RNA sequence: GCCACAGAGCA
DNA sequence: TATTTTTTTGCCTTCCGAAAATTTTG
DNA sequence: CAAAATTTTCGGAAGGCATGCTCTGTGGC
């Protein structure tokens, strides 16, 4: 009729292209623009304000809102960014180090690269090898930067170029500014540069003797907004010998200037809910990003008003610093600022240490269908089973998917009901999306409706393959997999054959037991993660699950030559073993 | 969430991962961090990289290079806030199957 | 009301803000006359400098080898592209191209071009010589090098042919048509090291002189051969032969001629000074200037030195030598001192001269001798006196002030005169404070304070910071402002660029727009009959679309008026 | 272009550790999802031991794809590997 | 707080706002009506970029159905177009990996165009 | 195995591996993650741990091999169908 | 989904209209078929049509828009009677005639027996063709082979 | 009318399928996807016709479907330039006409330039009126047989709008589409029009 | 509820 | 407002004057 | 040859980093 042929393929990652946001790229991605430092309006019962850091367009942080951009809940939201510009721009504290680097390589009067043609062709040559990786790119940046900082005048201007540094290196505002000492490498030469210098403070020194002592220490500041404009001017053939691909727009030194600030979404930065009704606690990210609209609107209409010099460059060093702590806490004292103490937690604080992202939330985290419990020991299981109690069973479910070889079984478990043991907790029809609780239906409809498609969550019944965990991993053996068996006393229960793999003893462990739920990771961890298929520890090749105490002792006492035993005692041993 | 006070889960970390990788059980080590704690449906861009919501991409204004796929919710996380970052982590897709 | 973002990336320009005004340039203008095959090659090669026809098939996508030959082919014939071939030590050869700007400035400047070459010879009088010579020249350009033989090939007239031949002649004579050759496709730099690492060998081993010494001659001798091979293109070489019938001198029909971009940026420059000069003496002294300027304008220096673009000005010695070989040259070449009796024959006849001057509160020799004193007695150097009556345009000291004057008077334009003052307060002396501007420039401290921060956003007024501290904070330090002359030159001229980039941009996609309906206009039996043959909505759009095509080309036009100032 | 013909097959005719996981999970996930078997299963519900019995005597219809470093693969019947 | 420090000249009623445009205010004085030398240059550019499009030199972008019907004669051939291989080059200016694509032994034409001497631009 | 003796350590690990998901998840995040933004470089999804991260299958273990299911279609089975109106016209008599 | 060739062979009428009633004789969709059992029978079980409804709407309008008669003083089409033979047969004798493949085509496609319409599908009729080869191309046409 | 199409596509075929024949299975799955849909700039697809070549079928690490890729060719319906086909009028406007191919594709519209000179369309009897001769009285009537020729084949694309101008749409609609695929008729030459009219 | 702090369990 | 303590240890690289060493001019 | 520019060496300061999981109670906005 008129329906187009819709084509699905599946697709994988094939990797990653890090990169900088350009300004074009943090707008496109926008939804509004954050150009009010007030929360909330007093006059609508405290709702989200309108173009404001807490803007709706940007997502919700409660589960009653709306978002107005794909107009979903919390949950199935998955957050939008705004944007908001500075009036004066920002260094940023994570290239600051790559902007002094571009900075020592470029001259400072034209920017253009403080190389040879014959150096650049040849430190191109060996950047652009086939097999060049990671360090080599690095060592031949750092030989370029090293020429770079050799070179006493530009190539294509006349101009003396010094060394461009910190101001101070500490931990304040002057850790944020980047100084040009030109006259450090001029000596007893008469530079041109030197004269028109001498010339200057001759002239400025008539007026203001006072600054003769500051003489000394004065030197060629590069503000944020000069850094800017001299990379705006920075040839694309020279961006490759600096580290950057001039091949993509998203490659130039400016990109690495703060002009546009992505406000992020607020299901990142939620609104936490206290125990007082009134008032929200906001994130630290929030708050910040009022203070930057804040010093960005006052830094404008001073500009536009006309404040006094002084005032215009602290604000500004006070956006730079409170952006600064927006991206790292840690890179500046809070104390500098006028408002200030506990550190607020920033974008660099959230990513690193065992809480951040990486090593809290993406490496490790934590499961579903997990349960804790003290071991104690049970010799009559077989050393591939563990004994788990029968509240932990019907807990921890298993999805099965009914099929024509189970069909009887699960309408049985269906009618068994949550409670007795053997049986289910939560059925998901083949056609539905939210599953049902089995508390409160029928329990024998739904088990004659059974389809052919249906996966019944049932629960930990006998010969479920269940991974067992010991949490000091120091070995693979430490974590194996188990076959169930339900037992009624509330504690889990392993052989004592199995116990010197996990390096436990019974006297208050607790471990661990996850339940896969796909047949895939169930196979997996039944074939190669197995008790009887770890007999062995990679170690040394050899046995870790063998005799422990109290049974090689039984065996020596049996096993000595002065134990004789009649036909009754014999029989009554191998009946005891078997 | 943490505890058993909130009814939370227990941590499958670093060490456990490793040992999980010392087995060689890729399918398992999958359910257990993506499938069992934090799996999320998402759109990605073929073109741009970066993500989109209901099947359309905000920077490029068309719906033509939206694909589904399946990450954990952490990765989605990190990936925003490295966009609020001043970085971009564009991700690059090609086919599972050769063809 | 508010403006989504949506509207801000549709309608505004923050996409092209972060393109090169270099690489967005060069790659709308190639874009714009060549396809976009062409513009890939010139961009990536803008991206990432010189590139093999290998490197250029490896970081295109979409292009095979033939393919980048094919465009390589097109951008070589218009002069877009340089190229060098060198020889590895294992004895592999490689040919690297590169891009010039001459190639894609001829194209930016075409019909400026075409305009100065039909005003320039004096065929203002007539009609014919208006089409042979316009004809002539924008086949020039659009082929890149064309010879004479093959041009007469198309024509059947014998006195058409020799009408033509005398123009070609004459284009020749005075310098706008040269010889193209080698030297034009190969960068000024690989041939300065060339000629200086051959120099270098020729230096005999174990010789008596030290290192220094051995590279001051090397210098010397590669500056004097550098100089000859530079300027072999204007010896005349292809005029000398005559032809078979006597009494007619003709261009050599198998040699190659190109459009010579320097003479015509030299007239740009006779313009510009012409410009400034009825700003500051009369209109008749304005006049005589102009006359001056044309007549001493094919020998004069040439715009940019190319000794200066081989990377020599490390060395503050080679910068003084640069300066006063300039300072020789502008004076001591034959034909650019003049007298009053030389402008004398050239004067038109509108031009009287009589009653201009007063001398207390038909040509003659000394009524211009008066206004060529009034040119050298002005406060701009437009003329200096070596001997008296002898007059030179003083090309190195007046440049400068062209440029300051051009950049003040932009700033002024639109920031307010109120910038201009506050700028030319800040250069007059050299670093001042706040209090000393307030009390020499009077006008109120807020203006000031709001002025000179609107003059920090443009490079003009750079904040000198001195601290009174052991860290630097701004609130004890004292600042005070410093004009840099380069920076801001620079910045103004990245600036006009990019404006006229974005220009060309949008009539680029405002053609890409209405490209049916100008298809449907520029067909052969339409065109002509357009009132006719169309509805009277697309009669509409076509005339607001000519409309503003035509407003884009002016406003190019003015801005490179204005920007080729800072390109001296 | 990149299928190594059966002659000039040169990795090992084992069966591993892995491909037994590997095989094993794909078949009870296919029979999980309603897959028939191709074995007298006595009474047996779980996928997995039908998968181990289908094993048992080799008859899964599945190949392995053994990729080499390089780019060349390499097709292995299981029922021709020796486990 | 943060917010208790404020500069001289501003009060707590004009900052806070923070709405920077997106679009500029300053405009050059270029932007004056045609003059009718400027137009002639103007007629001259478009002239050029014609004369160029149609060219032997392009290289552009980077229903012809295989069915066959008794139209195809009394149909004529749209263009015999001059290619990249139909001009003579000079071969000194080239370098020798490019002489595989000009067709160095060819039939030689020489694209001159004619010069427009009105200018066709309709207003 | 890098030419050099390099160490089991955040300096070492900064040299042998050039991925960037891998070192940042292990010390220096946002020096790492700064460091491959200003430089552009590409990090292919190869390794363990930015598999984990972004949750797709390991290429070690139960990952490197393929399982494909043989299909049994034999050629004769896939013979082209009959085109009777291709193959019956011809145009021998035009020309 | 990419396409190879968007023009890979030429389908007449009755190749289509064959090909899709074997394609209902198989899957069991013919109104004989579903007269038989599919309604007013009971012992519709353990015997049923092929479940897909779209694939069985296009080719129930397909099989009813090539068996009706578009060609007619107004009940077949006539392809549905033509057999292997017939279209041998016929394509043998518009082989001979001075026609083109997108003539023979639609000639096959429609059969024309209206003279109008023979001048509708080949164009320029009176150029090519004198009125005798006209009487016979509609004479072969005329009994549908 | 009809013509054949040459396209590859990637199937994935179901474990529960696995009891059925290969053959049987892919062409399922073919017309699942393809049978009575619109492939871009080809046209309607009406049944697959058969497959050439089958690879072996991939499976995808966490789900037992076989992903098979299958080279098939297929019966798309393919009006070429200059065909001309006989139709059903469905419903006539001021514009044009509008004409069904018997419930295959009811997106066939005729307008004012390619139809008969000097008709006109009043709207009390709903038909276009042809002055032809005297006996004028000639009808376009709707639910007759009429003969047209094909003459502009017409794709548009199917992009989708914004999330948000979706969502305010549809709310604004509980408070017509270009179609993909549409071919122009034209009737400029005699014996088009009713088939009776010519008997 | 968020945030730190404090103690405790198992090698 | 201005008196005023530490509360792990070991290892590591990058930066940066300062100083020693070497090269290079005049 | 000794002044003078340039390159390399050598210290000291500055950040970064340091087992796993688990369970309670108390306090403050
Ligand atoms: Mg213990
Ligand atoms: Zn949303
Ligand atoms: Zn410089
Ligand atoms: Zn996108």
């Amino acid at each position: 009729m008129k329906e187009v042929v819709v084509s699905e393929t599946p697709k994988r990652i094939k990797g990653l292209e890090f990169s900088a946001l350009s300004a074009a790229d943090i707008v496109a991605q926008s939804e509004v623009e954050v150009s009010t430092r007030d929360l909330f309006d007093l006059e609508k019962d405290r709702a989200p304000k309108a173009n404001g850091a807490l803007d709706p367009k940007m997502g919700v942080s409660s589960s009653s809102l709306e978002c107005a951009t794909c107009h979903g809940n919390l949950a199935s939201c998955h957050g939008h960014f705004g944007h908001l510009k500075l009036a004066l721009p920002v260094f940023h504290i994570g290239y600051f180090k790559a902007t002094i680097q571009i900075l020592q390589g470029i001259c400072k009067n034209c920017s253009a690269i403080l190389l040879s043609e014959t150096d650049k062709r040849q430190f191109l040559h060996e950047l652009r090898r086939p097999g060049v990786d990671n360090l080599r790119r690095m060592g031949i940046l750092k030989k370029i930067l090293d020429q770079c900082k050799k070179q006493r005048r530009c190539l294509h201007c006349g101009a003396l170029n010094g060394v461009v540094k910190k101001a101070a290196a500490g931990a304040g505002s002057a850790a944020l500014k980047i100084i040009h000492d030109t006259f450090r490498w001029v000596g007893k030469k008469s530079a041109p540069e030197k004269d028109i210098w001498v010339g200057e403070w001759k002239e400025v020194l008539a007026h203001n003797p006072e600054l003769e002592r500051y003489v000394k220490r004065c030197m060629d500041d590069l503000n944020p907004l000069k850094t800017l404009n001299l990379f705006k001017q920075i040839k694309s053939a020279d961006c490759e010998l600096l580290g950057i691909d001039a091949t993509v727009p998203s490659g130039r030194p400016e990109t690495y200037i703060w002009r546009y600030l992505p406000a992020p979404p607020v299901c990142i930065r939620p609104s936490v809910m206290m125990q007082d009704s009134p008032a929200s606690n906001e994130d630290d990210l929030t708050v910040k990003l009022t203070e930057i609209v804040w010093t960005s609107s006052l830094i404008k209409a001073g500009l536009d008003k006309g404040i006094s010099i002084n005032n215009m460059m602290e604000h500004w060093d006070y956006l730079q610093l409170t952006v600064a702590m927006y991206i790292n806490s840690d890179s500046v004292n809070p104390a500098m600022l006028p408002g200030s103490v506990k550190p607020i937690r920033g974008f660099c604080q959230r990513l690193k240490g065992k809480q951040g992202r990486f090593r809290g939330n993406l490496s490790g985290k934590r499961v579903d269908f997990s349960g804790r419990t003290v071991i104690s020991p049970d010799p009559n299981l077989s050393i591939d089973e563990v004994a788990v109690p029968d509240r932990v069973a019907k807990v921890l479910t298993y999805p099965e998917k009914v099929t024509r070889y189970n069909r009887h079984k699960l309408q049985e478990l269906i009618v068994n009901g949550p409670n007795v043991h053997p049986g289910a907790n939560y059925l998901l029809k083949r056609n539905e999306d939210a599953r049902r609780n089995l508390r409160y239906g029928d329990r024998m409809k739904l088990a004659k409706n059974l389809q052919i498609g249906d996966v019944v969550e049932r629960h930990l019944e006998d010969g479920d393959v269940v991974l067992f965990n010991r949490q000091p991993s120091l070995h693979r053996l430490s974590i194996l997999s188990h076959y169930a068996k339900i037992r009624p006393w509330r504690t889990f229960r392993l052989n004592e054959c199995v116990c010197t793999p996990y390096n436990a003893d019974f006297d208050g462990d607790e471990m661990n037991l996850h339940v896969p739920q796909t047949e895939e990771a169930r196979a997996e961890a039944i074939n190669l993660m197995g008790v009887k298929n770890n007999l062995l520890t990679p170690k040394s090749g050899e046995p870790i699950i063998a005799a422990t105490q109290d049974f090689i002792t039984g065996s020596y006492l049996i096993s000595h030559k002065d134990s004789f035993y009649d036909r009754a005692t014999l029989t009554q041993l191998l009946s005891m073993m078997s | 969430t943490e505890g058993r006070s909130r009814d939370g889960g227990l941590r499958l970390g670093e060490m456990e991962r490793d040992c999980v990788i010392a087995y060689g059980a890729s399918q398992l080590l999958l359910e257990r961090l993506m499938i069992s704690s934090d799996a999320f449906e998402v759109d990605v861009c073929d073109k741009c990289g970066l993500m989109g919501y209901s099947g359309w991409c905000t920077t490029c204004k068309s719906a033509e290079n939206i694909i589904k796929m399946t990450i954990p919710y952490a990765a989605k996380l990190l990936f925003q806030e490295l966009l609020s970052m001043n970085i971009a982590p564009r991700l690059r897709l090609e086919d599972i199957f050769q063809q | 009301k508010l403006v989504t973002p949506e509207d801000v990336m549709t309608i505004s320009s923050l996409e092209q803000r972060t393109l090169n005004p270099d690489l967005f340039l060069y790659k709308e203008l190639v874009k714009a006359h060549l396809g976009e095959r062409a513009a890939s090659v010139i961009g990536m090669l803008v991206a990432l400098g010189r590139l093999s026809v290998r490197e250029l098939v490896e970081k295109i996508d979409g292009m095979d080898v033939d393919s980048v030959k094919t465009t390589l082919v097109s951008l070589t014939q218009l002069r877009c592209v340089k190229y060098l071939q060198e020889t590895a030590i294992s004895g592999k050869k490689t040919t690297y191209y590169y891009y010039n700007e001459e190639g894609i400035h001829i194209l930016l400047y075409s019909g400026l071009i075409i305009d100065e070459i039909i005003t320039q010879m004096r065929v203002n009088d007539e009609e014919e010589h208006k089409q042979l010579v316009a004809e002539i020249v924008q086949n020039v350009i659009s082929l890149g090098s064309l010879t004479v033989e093959d041009y007469l090939s198309s024509v059947t007239s014998d006195s058409m042919k020799y009408t033509i031949s005398s123009l070609f002649v004459q284009l020749c004579e005075m310098g706008y048509l040269i010889q193209i050759s080698k030297l034009h496709y190969t960068p000024i730099e690989d041939l300065w090291q060339f000629l200086y690492e051959k120099h270098y060998k020729n230096i005999p081993r174990n010789s008596p002189l030290s290192d220094l010494k051995k590279r001051s001659q090397a210098k010397m001798n590669a500056k004097t051969d550098f100089a000859k091979i530079i300027n072999k293109p204007n010896e005349l070489s292809q005029i000398l032969t005559v032809d078979p019938k006597t009494s007619l001198r003709i261009v050599k029909p198998t040699v190659s001629l190109t459009i010579n971009l320097d003479r015509f940026m030299k007239g740009r420059r006779s313009k510009q000074l012409i410009n400034l000069a009825k700003t500051r003496v009369g209109s008749v002294t304005a006049q005589v200037y102009k006359i001056a300027l044309r007549l001493t304008e094919q020998k004069s220096p040439k715009i940019r030195d190319p000794l200066t673009q081989t990377g020599l000005l490390q060395d503050l010695e080679e910068a003084k030598s640069f300066q006063d070989e300039a300072e020789l040259v502008e004076e001591k070449t034959p034909g650019l001192t003049f007298n009053a009796i030389d402008l004398a024959r050239h004067l038109p006849a509108e031009l009287d001269l009589r009653g201009s001057l007063l001398s207390r509160k038909p040509h003659s020799a000394s009524l211009i001798n008066s206004h060529l004193k009034i040119l050298a007695s002005s406060n701009f150097p437009f003329l200096n006196e070596t001997k008296p009556g002898v007059y030179y345009v003083p090309y190195s000291k007046l440049m400068p002030v062209l440029k300051s004057s051009v950049y003040e008077y932009v700033i002024a334009s639109t920031l307010g005169p109120s910038a201009m003052r506050l700028s030319r307060c800040i250069r007059d002396n050299k670093l001042v404070s706040e209090k000393i501007i307030n009390s020499t420039a009077l006008m109120k401290e807020k203006d000031i304070r709001s002025t000179l921060a609107s003059l920090i956003r443009y490079n003009s007024v750079e904040i000198q910071e001195v601290p009174r501290t052991a860290d630097r904070s701004a609130s004890r330090a004292v600042f005070l402002f410093r004009c840099k002359e380069t920076h801001s030159y620079n910045f103004m001229r990245q600036n006009l660029e990019w404006n006229m980039a974005n220009l060309l941009f949008k009539k680029e996609k405002l053609k890409q727009e209405n490209s049916t309906l100008l298809k449907k206009a520029n067909r052969d039996d339409v065109k002509g009959r357009e009132n006719e043959l169309l509805l009277p909505s697309e009669l509409n759009q076509l005339k607001m679309v000519n409309e503003r095509e035509l407003n884009v080309f002016a406003r190019l036009s003015r801005l490179l008026s204005l920007w080729e100032v800072f390109q001296m | 272009e990149k299928a190594i013909p059966k002659d000039q097959r040169a990795t090992t005719p084992y069966m591993t550790k892995y491909e037994r996981a590997r095989i094993l999970g794909t078949r009870a996930l296919q029979i999980s999802m309603n897959a028939p078997v191709f074995v007298d299963l006595e009474g047996e519900t779980d996928p997995l031991r039908i998968a181990m019995k289908e094993l048992a005597e080799k008859k899964i219809p599945l190949v392995i794809r053994r990729y080499l470093p390089d780019g060349s693969f390499e097709d292995w019947s299981v029922e021709e590997l020796i486990v | 707080n943060y917010m208790s420090n404020l500069p001289f000249g501003l009060g707590y009623g004009d900052v806070g706002k923070n709405h920077i445009t997106e679009f500029p205010s300053i405009p050059l004085p270029i932007n004056g009506p045609i003059t009718n030398k400027e137009r002639s240059l103007a007629v001259k550019y478009i002239n050029f970029g014609k004369t160029v499009k149609d060219g032997p030199f392009y290289t552009g972008s980077m229903t012809n159905d295989g069915i066959e019907r008794y139209s195809d004669k009394y149909l004529k051939k749209r263009k015999i177009g001059i290619s990249i291989d139909d001009h003579p080059y000079n071969l000194n200016l080239f370098p020798n990996e490019l002489y595989n694509v000009m067709g160095i032994n060819k039939k030689k034409l020489l694209a001159i165009s004619k010069f427009n001497n009105a200018d066709d631009v309709f207003t | 195995y890098k030419g050099e003796v390099l160490g089991i350590t955040r300096f070492g690990l900064s040299k042998m591996r050039d991925s960037v998901l891998q070192l940042a998840s292990f010390e220096k995040t946002t020096d790492h993650l700064f460091d491959a933004a200003f430089y552009m470089k590409k990090d292919a999804v190869e390794g363990v741990s930015e598999c984990i991260i972004l949750g797709q299958t390991m290429s070690i273990g139960t990952g490197s091999f393929k399982v494909v299911k043989g299909t049994n279609i034999s050629e004769k089975d896939l013979v082209p169908k009959r085109c009777l109106f291709e193959s019956l016209s011809n145009e021998a008599a035009l020309k | 989904m990419k396409v190879l060739e968007e023009r890979n062979a030429f389908l007449s009428d009755y190749e289509v209209l064959k090909f899709l009633t074997d394609l209902e004789k198989k899957h069991l969709w013919d109104q004989k078929s579903l007269a038989a059992l599919k309604k007013s029978r009971s012992k519709g079980k353990q015997n049923r049509p092929y479940n897909h409804p779209e694939l069985q709407g296009i080719t129930r309008n397909v099989v009813n828009y090539l068996s009706i008669n578009k060609n007619f003083i107004n009940e077949k089409s006539g392809i549905s009677k033509m057999s292997d033979e017939s279209f041998a047969e016929l394509m043998t004798k518009l082989n001979s005639f001075k026609l083109f493949k997108a003539e023979k085509l639609q000639i096959v496609n429609q059969l024309p027996a209206n003279m109008v319409h023979l001048y509708s599908i080949v164009e320029e009729c009176d150029a090519r063709f004198d009125e005798k080869t006209i009487e016979e191309m509609l004479e072969i046409i005329s009994g549908y082979a | 009318m009809f013509i054949l199409s040459k396209i590859a596509d990637l199937v994935r075929i179901p474990p529960d399928q696995f009891h059925r024949d290969t053959i049987s299975a892919i062409t399922h799955q073919l017309n699942n996807k393809f049978a009575n849909k619109i492939i871009p700039n080809v046209g309607l697809c009406i049944t697959i016709y058969d497959l050439l070549t089958v690879e072996e079928g991939q499976l995808k690490p966490g789900d037992g479907s076989s992903y098979i890729n299958v080279t098939f060719r297929a019966v798309v319906f393919k009006p070429f330039l200059g065909e001309i086909v006989t139709g059903w009028i469905s419903k006539c406007t001021a514009e044009g006409i509008k004409v069904s191919l018997l419930g295959i594709f009811d997106d066939i519209f005729i307008p004012q330039n390619m139809l008969f000179e000097g008709c006109y369309y009043t709207p009390e009897e709903s038909a276009w009126i042809w002055p032809m001769d005297e006996e004028t009285k000639l009808y376009f009537d709707v639910n007759e047989k009429i003969r047209f020729r094909i003459e502009r084949e017409v794709f548009v694309d199917v992009k989708p709008k914004s999330p948000k101008e979706r969502e305010l749409e549809e709310r604004a609609q509980l408070e017509e589409k270009p179609p993909a695929y549409a071919l122009l008729g034209s009737c400029q030459t005699d014996g088009m029009g009713l088939v009776s009219w010519w008997e």
